[PDB]
């Protein structure tokens, strides 16, 4: 059985996700339209909007708001791309191997992402990650806990209060394990599988950071990004 | 530094 | 009568304008859509695109490309908003007191610009400038020469080679006067009128710079701008 | 400094 303090954590995280993930994708029409690096303006607007959502979620994670502004920034700059990849699983479809967000205008395949600069060196492990993640059939409670665990990883560059961040992450990890054991039927190997996905994200973050440098170093491409994307994926230190 | 981030992390 | 060297200048400037001002406004659909600071995303994309066009025109002005990179930047940062206001006259309509660029989606009135942050302190002198400019019934030759004279003003902050810039501007001014005298019937008071408009632009630039500081200082508004707008309207010095 | 401007002023 799960305690009240562990339950209140789950309640806070599900509430946080429902407040920041818009299932209608209604705001997508406000982005620069997709062109089929023709896709870069639309996907830069998509990522920027998703960054704002990741900020909104993080602020609602118990304990995150108590960290210094510098620790809050260090965590977000390092984990933003990984949280984006995790939260994007909700629109991912096994039938099409694509992210579907409403109409055919907001359906993104592997080819749409190559038209944003990205290569198969990133897109092949990313699609393979999305399939493996979808196959886990995570309850929403597990999905939000994995995002919160990912965001509160103390082993990120720029992090100062490692102890406090580690104690917050340890507590989230305990909540997840206990949730899986008690509420997820036949989930004996699931916690191990979810932790492997966290390792997969570190590798996808590495490849993305490498590829990001390539477009950020070409001002004709970097000028197509948003000021928030530039700041969050930027190399600046607090 | 981190002008947008600092503002978004406020209230 | 006008000389060959003066004619070649006119030919170069008209060619430059025809290569950088798209009369179809076909690219406007690629901007973040207008919302009726709801208008700020669309107008930021409009200004950024117009900045790229002003860069394209300036590079084709005889002598501009021979200036140092630092002088080229100083001129553009100081004059960009004034060139934008000048070139926008081509879409301006006396009948509607608005800039019309195709359909009703790309028709901007005084109210649309208030929805981009913003006040009548800028928009009332700007609309009054557009009406007075339209009333002059400038030939395209005069319009392109006024833009080139405006851009090559040596009395701009950051300018190093004042002498060379002044000699380029003096030569453009001579071309304009001689053009008006010989080719513009009943244009005896026109050159004086066009030079007054250049003074009006300095006042509109001042008010815009003041108002720009207001949105650039609020990160929730500044984040809606483009990296090119931020760099060009920015306070950074070479 | 002026990364976009320098690039756009090239060729
Ligand atoms: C961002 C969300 C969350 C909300 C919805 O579920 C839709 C969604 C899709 C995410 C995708 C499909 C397009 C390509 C992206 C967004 C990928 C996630 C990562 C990937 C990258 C690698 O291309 C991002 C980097 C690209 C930039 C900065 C242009
Ligand atoms: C930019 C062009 C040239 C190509 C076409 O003729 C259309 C046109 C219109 C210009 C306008 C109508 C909207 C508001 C603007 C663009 C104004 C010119 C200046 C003004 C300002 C003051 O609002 C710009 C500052 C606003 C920002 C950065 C959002």
């Amino acid at each position: 059985m799960l305690s009240d303090e562990q339950m209140q954590i789950i309640n806070s995280l599900v509430e946080a996700h429902h407040k920041t993930y818009d299932d209608s994708y209604s705001d997508f029409v406000r982005f620069r339209p997709p062109v089929r690096l023709s896709m870069l303006p639309h996907l830069a607007d998509l990522v920027s909007y998703s960054i704002q959502k990741v900020i909104g979620f993080a602020k609602m994670i118990p304990g995150f708001r108590d960290l210094t502004a510098e620790d809050q920034i260090a965590l977000l700059k390092s984990s933003a791309i990984e949280i984006i990849m995790l939260r994007s699983n909700q629109s991912f479809s096994l039938e099409d191997m694509s992210w579907s967000c409403g109409g055919p205008d907001f359906k993104y395949c592997i080819n749409d992402v190559t038209k944003a600069g990205h290569t198969l060196e990133l897109l092949e492990p990313l699609v393979k990650f999305q399939v493996g993640l979808k196959k886990l059939k995570l309850h929403e409670e597990e999905h939000v806990l994995l995002m919160a665990i990912c965001l509160l990883s103390p082993d990120r560059p720029g992090v100062q209060d490692h102890v406090r961040i580690e104690a917050l992450q340890d507590r989230l990890c305990d909540v997840l394990q206990a949730y899986i054991r008690i509420q997820h039927p036949g989930g004996r190997l699931l916690y191990a599988k979810m932790i492997q996905k966290l390792a997969d994200l570190r590798s996808l973050n590495e490849e993305h950071s490498k590829q990001y440098r390539s477009l950020s170093f070409q001002p004709e491409h970097s000028m197509q990004l948003t000021p928030l994307v530039l700041e969050v994926f930027g190399s600046e230190v607090s | 530094r981190h002008k947008i981030l600092h503002r978004l992390l406020q209230e």
